[PDB]
């Protein structure tokens, strides 16, 4: 699968396994920038021992079952297949900077908006992913692949796997969803999309004229997610776990609102910490 | 006069859609409107929000006003996103309401005939339910409304009546009757009330 | 857990033409199914009437432009747009028109009596007036010509309310009209009078019929069929909206 300007491809091998390899030929300049890396994909094994409906045929018609290799919007290589989960390269750019995070989880998505089943009867097609937009088709019925009147490209969210099923069973059967987890969850999507969007920012340059606004609300909401688990931290009486989230914050008004917080939340100790990292903020 | 006898106290069903119209809808942009960063005419109408439309990108769901979603939906240049409500299981959910609550109505939007008609015309082909049973479904909810209006046309008194949860089609075409019903009922009660 | 609600409001506390719009909308669809001939909003319209002026300037500027890519849905969505919103303007004169030629003789009774509390001036438009105006005189002028000129002088009055039966007609103030419980304008409800909680922590309206001596809560969100002298206050403060 290639981008404009960059190929991206996987390489199999019975003794050498799934590697991967992202090279960029570049107009003037084949500038590389991986090479028979390994990957951390699943490859079907157990699914493959005679145990599947209506899965044979797929198998036979891709043995290795990855059912796409398509970039992002900002060329960011993106891996789909068995295990239901995409697979980004966050910082992509340096060699040594490799980061494989799993920003979508396909089957927990689809159960915690089905209303609690765990169905089995969604298949997911993705297309293409352009940050958080995620446009894949959701066949419904038994066969995996669409048919030729392809169905309208739904769009999915990508969600990091660090939905509990312990803390998400709290209300056994629109599934509820735990506060104190999802906050932390919408700090972690808007940490990985802030470093996303800076390789690009002072490297690939603004691309739709928007790129800062929707970097600055994204940090904003970064922010916002700290603030929440800083007073979810101070609801336990915890100092230290409130202290070691504020080095965190990265607006001064967040920092004020956390010292609100501080002086509200019967914390008094609090208050002189939080006031402390404001005044060496001064000076930073 | 200036205004017809049909277009008197009520709204024909044109207006109705007319009104149904204005309101915002999802669609996925078959062209990309957003000028990149390395001429073009913008929209700038003066009855909505462009701010959407000069920034459609290809297969990247927004939302416009409805009349202009059917106009590019007349060529090939966007794709309607059916709402929420308009799925099957949607449905199901809702005729099991009306079969279950004999009071009372159930929660449809206020447009759901309306945009189910517009939708079924114009977006034929861009619902993930086949619309042969979608089709299906939308009149089964409305032979169990019609049922539960026919049996409250029977608490026509003359102070007020509370039809909670109607729809807007319905009510338009009920008006006539119950406006009309209730005022003689009123006018005998204040003729007996002349003292 | 306390709620922290407030510090993130806190911490988010730092006239359009789609308002504009709305509220011509709102205006038309009242005016349609009052009994009462309804305030003219002057400054709505003004407004509205120059944004077409300019709008319509603006196209035909493009439109010359043209004249000498090959984007024309930008043009085309203009064109139907200002359709469709002079549409709306020519029903809602065209509805006002119709209200002033039913209730003429009340509305000069209006006019010519010292302690009314309204002014045509404050309820009609210019051109309102004086098509009310040429379109009373004609009218008069041909009934008198045509039927009054072989009456006595104490059956050739135009407005006789001493007759056996009024001969002025008065609006309907006691019609029944579908109404919708908007609640207050603004999306606060602790801030706006009037809004008695009723239980079930549903937020309610009261308002009592004097011929009934009932009275009936208004629940906001729900749809009712009431009495337009009963709403008639709700409806001016745009608490509630005629369906």
């Amino acid at each position: 699968t290639a981008q404009n300007y960059r190929v991206f491809s996987v390489h199999y091998s019975q003794f050498h396994g799934l590697s991967y390899s992202l090279s960029e030929l570049g107009t003037s300049s084949k500038r590389y920038y991986k090479r028979e890396c390994p990957l951390p994909m699943s490859l079907p094994n157990i699914n493959s021992d005679m145990k599947k409906d209506a899965n044979l045929d797929y198998y036979n018609f891709n043995p290795m079952g990855i059912k796409s290799l398509f970039f992002s919007s900002y060329g960011d290589p993106c891996i789909f297949g068995s295990d239901n989960t995409l697979l980004l390269l966050s910082k992509w750019r340096s060699p040594e900077e490799s980061k494989w995070l799993p920003i979508l989880d396909s089957n927990m998505e689809i159960w915690k908006m089905s209303g609690g089943k765990e169905t089995t009867d969604i298949h997911v097609w993705p297309l293409a992913l352009a940050y958080d937009t995620l446009n894949c088709i959701l066949v419904k019925g038994k066969h995996i692949w669409p048919e030729f009147p392809l169905p309208l490209p739904s769009e999915m969210e990508i969600r990091m796997p660090v939905f509990v099923k312990s803390k998400l069973l709290e209300e056994n059967k629109e599934i509820q969803i735990p506060v104190s987890m999802a906050a932390e969850e919408e700090y972690l999507r808007s940490k990985v999309l802030s470093e996303l969007l800076t390789d690009t920012l002072e490297n690939d340059g603004e691309m739709y004229g928007n790129e800062n606004e929707v970097l600055a609300a994204l940090n904003g909401a970064y922010d916002k997610a700290l603030l929440r688990l800083f007073a979810s931290a101070c609801s336990d009486q915890n100092v230290e776990k409130a202290l070691s989230l504020a080095h965190e914050l990265k607006q001064d008004r967040a920092l004020t609102a956390a010292v609100k917080i501080s002086e509200r939340a019967e914390l008094p100790s609090l208050v002189k910490k939080i006031n402390n990292i404001r005044e060496a903020r001064y000076e930073q | 006069m200036s205004l017809p006898a049909h277009l008197q106290q009520t709204f024909s069903p044109e207006e109705i859609q007319f009104i149904v119209e204005n309101e915002p809808i999802k669609i996925f942009p078959r062209i990309t409107t957003r000028q990149k960063i390395r001429n073009h005419t913008r929209w700038q109408l003066i009855t909505t929000d462009d701010k959407a439309l000069n920034n459609m990108v290809a297969m990247r769901s927004t939302e416009v006003v409805l009349w202009i979603a059917l106009l590019l939906k007349q060529q090939s240049k966007c794709s309607i996103v059916a709402p929420q409500w308009l799925t099957t299981k949607e449905l199901d959910r809702k005729i099991q309401y009306e079969k279950t609550h004999p009071d009372r109505f159930s929660e449809l939007p206020w447009n759901w005939l309306v945009l189910a008609r517009i939708l079924f015309n114009k977006a034929k082909d861009d619902f993930h339910d086949p619309i042969h049973e979608l089709r299906g479904k939308i009149q089964d909810l409305r032979e169990i409304r019609q049922i539960k209006v026919l049996k409250g046309l029977k608490y026509l008194n003359e102070s007020h009546l509370q039809l909670d949860n109607l729809s807007l089609l319905e009510i338009n075409e009920l008006r006539p009757f119950i406006t009309e019903i209730m005022d003689k009922l009123r006018e005998i009660h204040t003729a007996s009330l002349t003292a | 857990d306390i709620n922290i609600d407030d510090i993130l409001a806190e911490l988010d506390k730092e006239v359009s033409p789609q308002q504009d719009f709305s509220d011509l909308m709102k205006s038309w669809k009242n005016e349609r199914c009052s009994p009462e001939l309804l305030p003219y909003p002057h400054q709505l319209m003004k407004r509205l009437l120059n944004r077409i002026s300019m709008q319509s300037q603006l196209i035909e500027n493009i439109s010359m432009g043209f004249l000498d890519n090959e984007s024309k849905l930008p043009l085309l969505c203009m064109e139907t747009e200002l359709e469709r919103l002079k549409f709306v303007i020519r029903s809602y004169i065209r509805c006002r028109l119709s209200k002033i030629d039913k209730f003429s003789l009340y509305l000069r009774q209006l006019n010519e009596d010292e302690n009314s509390l309204i002014s045509l001036t404050d309820l009609l438009s210019k051109d309102e007036i004086k098509y009310h105006d040429t379109h009373s005189l004609i009218w008069l002028k041909l009934v008198n010509d045509s039927i009054l000129k072989y009456m006595p002088e104490e059956l050739q009055a135009i407005n006789d309310t001493e007759g056996s039966v009024n001969m002025i007609d008065e609006p309907d103030w006691n019609k029944f009209v579908f109404i919708h419980v908007n609640g207050p304008p603004d999306g606060k409800w602790n801030e706006d009078p009037l809004l008695q909680e009723n239980e079930f922590g549903k937020p309610c309206y009261t308002v009592t019929i004097p011929d009934l001596k009932e009275e009936v809560e208004l629940t906001i969100g729900s749809i009712y069929v009431m009495r337009y002298e009963v709403i008639r206050d709700l409806l001016r403060d745009d608490k509630v909206a005629l369906i």
